[PDB]
């Protein structure tokens, strides 16, 4: 069990419909605890713990530094952003999703961006009780999956059909289950 | 409150190795990192691209964290870090159908320090080809978790095993799965 | 080019 | 890549003038845009300092502008003085380090209210043999050249000012191996 | 304040050099830039404390730089060379790379191929003309220094003993003797004007100094030429009437 000491710089930036409200937040962190915050809506230095007490004070001491972080929400955040309007905004893959029996269970995988609505059709009307869906799973490699189950009694020849909506999708995709 | 929140700049700095980490996070996927003892930025993007990055940038940010930790090293009488206790899941990029292709992902979540040994393991030997991971990807505590990728062939015959290794475990997990 | 966030140094 | 370029590579002006410097800069991915000014012994002092995301920079008489798409940044001087004499540098950052111009010579010549140009001829004090031609009391205007006979220097005007009554005046000196025409690249119409 | 020694500093071809710079108390962040004639600064080195951050502007392994204690730094040139001849700046920052950046004066390094060239300047003060004295009330004084090489020299006026600063009038930039030659010594003029009542008195001395940057203690010389040592080298007069 050897000793380890972290320091962590994370430069956030929170957009808002497009670039209409970006907000800025640096974050100066030592052991998961963050010391120091520089919030683009605060426009100075604060400390978040003990340690940060002398650095936000010896930080907001400088004029050239206290305006290097006010137009950063400009020059990092907003700049970035118009990247990503070309690149990373502009991907759509494709769900693919697939039914199969244990209880019934829907795997839509492979898919981007994470906004997806699915539901579960018994005979054409939508299921809503004994639907058990697992939160979103991040494959880190900017692609997302959820299994979505339906508790079932399959009896006679009913239909049960998962019906997923997707950005990528311009009409949904309906997968059957006879 | 927000649509989108990118990390324009998560530097790292453990005096363990020493070592480092740079990266450019995006809605919680890793954009590029810079390796910085090769000195190059590597890119993530699953999308063809001509940004440019210059790595000197991560390794000037990253020795400003250096001098700043020595100091809040000497500030908090040497209090260190935690060693959390990791969190592994094994599943499929896919639905699971026998023979063909697909890909194996070892999660571990709740990584802290950042260390960790991530190694495969196929009815209990080392497994080197077809195997990659990505950086440590920031969580909000401020913690991290990893992953890892194995492509493979599904068979009903080759078990597979994620091995993790952490100073939070008194003992190296294993995490199970079969097809 | 994308832009990053700069660290300053503390009070040695 | 990237590189700055300053247009106005010498400047020579009276006092009181409103002066432009510009600078030149390729590659527009800059994190901050600086004006700078050295002294001989002194090195540089920090003039001012522009964020990408600004157009503008007022403060006392320099006004900078900041066009990153089109790659310049002019500085604007007014009521020059001669105090503010300097080689003024632009510096450009790339985020990594500094990309530094080539540098404006700046001159902001001193006014004389009663010019008396006349030519002198010095003797010297160890050995009277070897002479010495002066050329004083001429305008800031006035431009001295250089002999095109490579056997005779002539040297640049300098001012220097007298004590209390503000009286300064220009001088450029002359020598070889007569005062007549020693001067011959200065001649009464500038 | 950021200071730098020495201010001078002449060698050969193939001796070894150190620079050092005081930065700001306080100032963590430390910068060497190297600027040349009619040019600006470049990038050398970037200290963060006592190890270098940056250092891609090194143009080669015969350079070194060390800042061992976060403070006073010293900048290494081993093997130089006449393409080394530069001035070289220091800074100091308490902020990050971006933010302003407090410089020194510099080292003014002239790195020759040969110090056999090196000659000491020759200096003559030349009295007043009745001319200038009839005309304008005033008479000035001219300095000469002439025959000197390398560059560095510099000039100041004597009055009674006390060094004047009213009333003088040096060149900014030397000449050169014979422009076409490369190894071309060099010359400087200085103007000291005061009052004709002032300069016709026997009692009043004037002296004219120009400090000379030559040679070293340890650099021995084997020629017939005295060794071009840094020295000073004056030329007097007394007023007459």
């Amino acid at each position: 069990s050897p000793e380890d000491f972290v320091y962590q710089f994370k430069g956030m930036c929170y957009f808002t419909n497009g670039t209409e409200r970006v907000r800025l937040v640096s974050r100066s962190i030592y052991n998961r605890e963050e010391i120091v915050r520089f919030d683009s809506d605060v426009g100075e230095f604060r400390a978040v713990t003990l340690l940060g007490l002398p650095a936000a004070e010896y930080w907001n001491s400088q004029k050239d530094i206290l305006e290097r972080k006010r137009a950063a929400v400009d020059r990092v955040c907003r700049h970035n952003y118009q990247l990503e309007l070309r690149t990373t905004l502009q991907r759509r893959v494709e769900p693919t999703v697939t039914i199969s029996p244990s209880l019934l269970v829907c795997s839509v995988t492979d898919f981007y961006p994470a906004q997806i609505k699915v539901r579960w059709f018994r005979n054409g009307q939508e299921e809503t009780a004994g639907v058990v869906s697992t939160p979103l799973i991040r494959n880190g490699d900017w692609t997302f999956q959820i299994l979505v189950m339906l508790e079932m009694t399959p009896q006679r020849g009913d239909v049960y059909t998962c019906h997923v909506e997707h950005p990528s999708l311009q009409s949904p995709i309906t997968v059957e289950w006879r | 409150v927000a649509d989108h929140v990118a990390s324009y700049g998560v530097n790292l700095y453990q005096s363990y190795g020493p070592s480092g980490q740079f990266t450019h996070e995006f809605d919680g996927d890793e954009e590029f990192y810079v390796d910085l003892e090769r000195k190059e930025t590597v890119w993530k993007l699953p999308l063809f691209h001509r940004l440019r990055f210059d790595p000197q940038f991560a390794l000037t940010n990253i020795a400003v964290l250096k001098h700043n930790l020595n100091i809040l090293i000497k500030r908090s009488n040497s209090t260190a870090a935690t060693n959390e206790v990791p969190e592994v899941t094994v599943f499929s990029k896919s639905p699971v159908t026998l023979g063909q292709p697909n890909t194996l992902i070892c999660l571990v979540d709740n990584i802290f320090p950042p260390v960790v040994n991530i190694t495969w393991l196929s009815n209990g030997h080392s497994v080197t080809e077809g195997v990659s991971e990505t950086s440590f990807l920031s969580k909000s505590d401020h913690s991290f978790f990893k992953i890892s990728y194995l492509t493979f062939l599904p068979s009903a015959d080759e078990i597979y095993d994620c091995k993790v290794e952490h100073w939070g475990l008194d003992e190296p997990l294993l995490k199970h799965w079969e097809p | 080019a994308p832009f990053s966030e700069q660290e300053q140094p503390v009070l040695g | 890549k990237q590189e700055v370029t300053q247009i106005p590579a010498a400047l020579s002006v009276p006092e009181g003038e409103n002066l432009v410097l510009n600078c030149s800069f390729t590659d527009s991915a800059i994190y901050n845009l600086q004006w700078f000014r050295q002294d001989p012994g002194k090195g540089l002092t920090s003039l001012l300092l522009i964020q990408s995301s600004q157009r503008e920079q007022t403060s006392g008489r320099l006004n900078a502008s900041l066009d990153k798409s089109s790659g310049r940044s002019t500085l604007y001087i007014a009521a020059s003085q001669p105090g503010d004499s300097a080689t003024y540098l632009c510096a450009v950052h790339t985020g990594a380090r500094l990309m530094f111009g080539d540098g404006t010579q700046l001159v902001v010549k001193p006014n004389i209210q009663n010019p008396d140009p006349a030519v002198y001829q010095l003797r010297d004090s160890k050995s009277s043999d070897k002479s010495v031609c002066l050329f004083t009391d001429f305008d800031s205007q006035t431009n001295v050249s250089q002999s095109k006979d490579s056997d005779v220097y002539i040297t640049d005007k300098c001012v220097l000012d007298m004590r209390s009554m503000d009286f300064k005046s220009n001088s450029a000196v002359a020598w070889s191996n007569a005062c007549a025409n020693a001067f011959n690249n200065s001649i009464i119409p500038e | 304040g950021v200071s730098q020694t020495p201010s001078n500093k002449v060698t050969e071809k193939g001796k070894y050099v150190e620079l050092r710079c005081d930065p700001i108390s306080g100032h963590t962040a430390l910068y060497w830039y190297r600027q040349s004639l009619g040019q600006g600064p470049e990038f050398l080195i970037y200290f963060q404390g006592t190890g270098a951050a940056d250092d891609s502007g090194l143009p080669n392994d015969r350079f070194f730089a060390v800042r061992p204690e976060g403070s006073v730094s010293t900048l290494k040139i081993q093997r130089t060379e006449r393409g080394d001849s530069a001035v070289y700046l220091c800074a100091s920052s308490h902020g990050a790379s971006t933010d302003t950046q407090y410089f020194g004066p510099g080292t003014r390094l002239t790195v020759l191929e040969d110090l056999k060239n090196v000659f000491p300047p020759e200096v003559a003060v030349f009295e007043p003309s009745e001319a200038e004295i009839s005309h304008t009330q005033k008479a000035t004084l001219v300095c000469l220094a002439t025959g000197f090489f390398p560059d560095h020299v510099e000039l100041s006026w004597w009055v009674n003993g006390k060094e004047v600063h009213s009333g003088v009038c040096t060149d900014p930039q030397p000449l050169k003797e014979q422009p076409a030659l490369n190894d071309s010594r060099y010359a400087l003029s200085s103007r000291l004007r005061v009052s004709a009542t002032f300069w016709q008195n026997p009692r009043n001395h004037f002296r004219c100094q120009v400090q000379f940057y030559g040679l070293s203690e340890n650099d021995e010389w084997t020629q017939d030429r005295a060794k071009p040592v840094t020295q000073i080298v004056s030329a007097e007069a007394w007023g007459r009437a």
